[PDB]
């Protein structure tokens, strides 16, 4: 059972990862390179599940490799920082990366992450769950920092298979 | 009739034993970049 | 035949585990390369 | 049925496996970064055959993996340089590192290379077979450059398996 996190740089996907994995959280930042890989058989929900995780890059010379990924995974995250409005329209491109591997034979999920700044805040709620129903796939919003909605969010991705 | 599961799954351990010898080129070459602008 | 294919995809798995060792053994070197920079 | 090519920096380890798997050569030096992976399929003696080549680096800073292949691998060929010396003396050390993870379970070839070079020729022959006969492992010289005894080298491993 595998996922793979797609987005544009520093929005959180190799923090949202380790939130989950090893709930431990770092303010300094590290590029993600190539295509980190973490497994751990988080026995979720009344029952068992073997997870799978891709850590893509959102540093664009590592991307070459992310369209064969995706057709290997049966999930898809795609994540953006609510302060950062950039990061939030490119998640369009990121969609149609994946409809374009597995149209609609694949679960999808967007995350806007970062609410504990919620004061620097330039993307409202209602514009990303406006587009989430757009683009037909799930939402939620998060913060890797605080561990808020983390635990949430891959419980509700292992409800959807 | 469980010799049937193997052969799906091992095709996907060599499926994830072929994107793993890509990355690595991928890598190598953007080593030996560096080490020329050094 | 059942068999075979155990010890065998052992073996996939094994080969696999050591190019997971060199990817990160690169990745580290990449980001060394970049700080000399 | 695999192998691994051990050796000091700019013997000629990348290169025997060229002039073997693409009857090529190229004068021009390269580094061998981490560990290369080729495999081609050999028919000898009535039976088609499988080969698993590991081009280990002589480079130091990438040793590291070396141990970890040489356990995986069930055949190793060590390559010194005839026209130097401490190459040579060298070939002592990764016999060593092979019989610390196999012992006697495992084919070792000793290959002197590069005979084209015989005008600058600093290692004999008899100093060669000897180290070979001392250390219980085949012997054979060799040149990549000239094709010479690169066929022999391999067909004499299969024929100890
Ligand atoms: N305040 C706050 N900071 C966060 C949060 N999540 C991540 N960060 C910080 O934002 C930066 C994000 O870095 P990464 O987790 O590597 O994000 P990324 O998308 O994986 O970036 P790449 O790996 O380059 O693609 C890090 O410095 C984190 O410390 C959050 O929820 N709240
Ligand atoms: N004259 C002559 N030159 C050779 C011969 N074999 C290799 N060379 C040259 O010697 C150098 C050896 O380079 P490599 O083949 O990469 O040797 P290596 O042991 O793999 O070195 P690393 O990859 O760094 O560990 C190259 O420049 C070759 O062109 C040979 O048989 N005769
Ligand atoms: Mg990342
Ligand atoms: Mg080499």
């Amino acid at each position: 059972f595998k996922l793979v996190f797609l987005g544009e740089q520093s929005v959180g996907k190799t923090s949202l990862i380790t939130r989950f994995m090893y709930d431990s959280f770092d303010n300094t930042y590290q590029a993600t390179i190539g295509i980190d890989f973490l497994s751990k058989t988080m026995y979720l929900e009344d029952r068992t599940v073997r997870l799978q995780l891709w850590d893509t890059a959102g540093l664009e010379r590592f991307r070459s490799l992310i369209p064969s990924y995706i057709r290997d995974s049966t999930v898809a995250v795609v994540v953006y920082d609510i302060t950062n409005v950039n990061s939030f329209q490119q998640t369009t491109k990121w969609i149609d990366d994946v409809r374009t591997e597995r149209g609609s034979d694949v679960i999808i999920m967007l995350v806007g992450n970062k609410t504990d700044l919620a004061d620097k805040r330039q993307v409202s709620i209602e514009e990303g769950e406006r587009k989430a129903k757009e683009l037909n796939v799930m939402f939620i919003e998060t913060s890797a920092k605080a561990g808020y909605n983390v635990k949430q969010l891959f419980r509700r991705v292992a409800a959807a298979l | 009739k469980s010799a049937d599961h193997l052969n799906g799954l091992l095709r996907e351990t060599e499926a994830t034993n072929a994107i793993l010898m890509e990355q690595i080129k991928l890598l190598k070459s953007e080593i030996r970049r560096l080490e020329r602008n050094q």
